[PDB]
């Protein structure tokens, strides 16, 4: 619970009790003089396994409230005169492993008077090639109109080759993007590169090139525009795409497009949102998008029908693979 | 008549040897000729409670003479708080006497001495009356087995003898290490005459405010429970774990002492998980109840039998808790 939290004498604090009586199940009752788990740290809480299960269960209690909801009807949905005619990616969707080092020179001991040595970490992570969407669309009203993008990725079938119904992997998507674009009338073609997603942001700038970069300002004058990294909060870019598999493997790109005028009412269409408003807001604004999060997936879709009848929502078949070293 | 020469006399009498038919000749005659019903005018009440005893005694309904008695048997409890209401009506000492006097070889020996402690000390008729200690007037509930057997046996070869009492258990428990509290005679008469003095049963209508009780309930039994761990203490022992209705109770027990009539009292395994009682209550239904009280106290207010609620947020939010604990 947050201190927001209107009654925090009856209703305690799940989810910040759960993280430390998972981290101290090494040690329950202070006998060992163990330091506290992983999951007592959210730099380390999402390394222990027992994170995801813990946070399913977390999910499934929100999701009794979101599922109780009348289904959202073809006139909630409609973005009247606005119809997505196709959704399409330039190039492959592939993800990889490549090598990324960060130093390790603030973990080791120095001093007084003795000079350090360069020592660096090489990690594997995943990463993925770039690629950009494009996304027809039919303006049929007699003016340019604001339209939020929401894109998701959702699984076609499960590990046992079983199919999913709309209802069924409606919970299961994630989220590749959101943004705010005006369409002008008529019929045409939005871009848009998987390196300006509003979920994800750029790996971290090191801190050895912070340094530089600092010091190369202070030590002479130089107005550099540091305002081009990102924020740290979101996705990392390289985690866009989920690994998928050598052989290949299909999804579903699902593609909702919503009247940005009153998605964005009180806070502009044109004004800048940042690069990561999707899941991480807009530093010291409010909160740019005023649909649900998860718009539209986040009520029981019963009648696959409803979703089918909208033209401005429309997914296609995309598939990602996995290229091994 | 009334003198407190003559009540602590009355008392004094009606309370010896309490097994058998009185010895005495002035109360066998009042016994053999009293009338509780013959005028009515001795009461507050007009008579009122003497009818329902008179009633249960004469439709063969009240327990048998010579037979196990226990407060928290509903019951035997009713039974004895008839006697109590008889006395507690009584306008003179002569209609108190009497009273007891005929109950006295009507009633159930328990019920009779239970009624008539309580009797003593809850009407102002009693002011002044030294109630003789419990231990010597039903010894069996505050005597081992093994001291209650060499006192029949010395009354059986008609020979007086002074018999020394000894802990329970073994020296392999170590629990008896600090059995000398719970069974110190004067604590336990501490323990029943507390409640004689604040009974869970009292209502208002029998004459006065019991002030605090509920606070005082809650207080009396945290102090014997620390004064309990302040032993422990004392013997190299830990401090006791708190029950719950869904653990083992670890520390089994065994009396080895017996009712005057009824048996043994029962042992108790170690290690034994809690079962349901038939004709008290499931184990669920104690964690229900344990659950509501929580309710209550996380709330901040006890829900009225209407709904609406009483705060607890306030000095006298112990005292309610204790009403309803
Ligand atoms: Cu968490
Ligand atoms: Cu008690
Ligand atoms: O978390
Ligand atoms: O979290």
């Amino acid at each position: 619970s947050s201190m927001y939290s209107p009654n925090a004498q009856y209703y305690g604090s799940l989810h910040n009790t759960a993280h430390v009586m998972l981290g101290r199940q090494g040690d329950p009752h202070g006998k060992f003089n163990l330091p506290p788990g992983v999951m007592e740290h959210f730099e380390t809480a999402t390394r222990d396994p027992s994170f995801f299960r813990l946070h399913k269960y977390m999910d499934n209690i929100f999701k009794k409230h979101t599922d109780s909801f009348p289904p959202y009807t073809h006139d909630d949905l409609e973005f009247a005169g606005m119809v997505v005619d196709g959704v399409a990616i330039d190039g492959e969707l592939t993800t990889f492993f490549d090598e990324f080092q960060y130093s390790l020179i603030n973990a080791v001991d120095s001093g007084e008077s003795i000079e350090d040595v360069e020592i660096n970490a090489r990690v594997h992570r995943l990463n993925h090639k770039e690629f950009t969407y494009k996304i027809t669309v039919s303006n049929s009203i007699g003016s340019d109109h604001l339209a939020t993008f929401r894109i998701f990725l959702c699984p076609i079938e499960d590990n046992n080759g079983i199919t999913l119904t709309l209802d069924k992997e409606r919970w299961l998507c994630i989220e590749l993007d959101k943004f705010f674009q005006k369409v002008p009338s008529g019929t045409h073609t939005i871009h848009r590169s998987s390196k300006d997603s509003s979920v994800t942001v750029p790996d971290m700038p090191s801190f050895h090139s912070l340094k530089e970069q600092a010091d190369n300002a202070v030590n002479g004058g130089s107005d550099l525009d540091l305002s081009a990294y990102e924020r740290s909060c979101g996705i990392p870019e390289r985690m866009l795409l989920p690994k998928s598999k050598p052989e290949g493997m299909e999804f579903n790109l699902f593609v909702a497009v919503t009247d940005g005028v009153k998605d964005t009412e009180g806070h502009n269409g044109d004004h800048d949102h940042g690069g990561t408003h999707a899941q991480c807001g807009v530093h010291g604004e409010a909160y740019p998008d005023n649909r649900p999060l998860g718009y539209p997936l986040e009520r029981r879709i019963p009648d696959e029908r409803v979703f089918d009848g909208v033209p401005n929502i429309k997914h296609v078949v995309v598939k990602i693979v996995h290229h091994p070293e | 008549a009334s003198s407190t020469a003559h009540k602590q006399q009355d008392i004094n009498h009606l309370l010896d040897k309490i097994y058998e038919d009185t010895k005495y000749p002035d109360l066998q005659e009042i016994a053999k000729n009293f009338n509780p019903l013959g005028d009515t005018s001795m009461y507050n009440d007009q008579g009122a409670a003497a009818e329902v005893l008179m009633k249960e005694l004469n439709d063969h309904r009240l327990l048998e003479q010579h037979h196990w008695y226990s407060l928290f048997n509903a019951r035997q409890r009713e039974e004895a708080l008839m006697l109590f209401a008889v006395l507690n009506q009584c306008k003179v000492w002569h209609c108190f006497r009497n009273n007891a006097a005929y109950f006295r070889e009507q009633m159930n020996e328990g019920e009779f001495v239970y009624a008539l402690y309580v009797g003593v000390i809850h009407s102002k008729l009693g002011d002044g009356i030294v109630l003789p200690p419990l231990y010597e007037i039903t010894p069996h509930m505050f005597t081992n087995s093994e001291v209650i057997d060499k006192a029949y046996s010395a009354k059986m070869t008609q020979k007086a003898g002074t018999f020394n009492v000894s802990f329970t258990g073994t020296k392999k428990n170590k629990e008896q290490r600090v059995a000398y509290f719970g069974e110190d005679i004067g604590m336990n008469i501490h323990h029943v005459t507390w409640h004689m003095d604040f009974p869970f049963w009292w209502q208002d209508s029998y004459g006065n405010h019991l002030d605090r009780k509920g606070e005082l309930f809650f207080w009396v039994h945290h102090q014997l429970t620390a004064r309990f761990d302040f032993e422990r203490l004392s013997n190299w022992l830990d401090p006791v774990d708190e029950l719950h209705w869904d653990r083992i109770i670890r520390e089994g027990f065994a009396p080895l002492t017996s009712y005057k009539y009824g048996g043994e009292f029962p042992v108790r395994p170690d290690n034994k998980h809690f079962e349901d009682v038939d004709g008290v209550a499931h184990v669920h239904d104690m964690e229900i109840t344990e659950n509501r009280i929580y309710e209550a106290i996380d709330h901040g207010y006890i829900t009225a039998t209407d709904g609406h609620t009483i705060d607890i947020r306030q000095p006298k939010g112990i005292e309610l808790l204790g009403d309803i604990i």
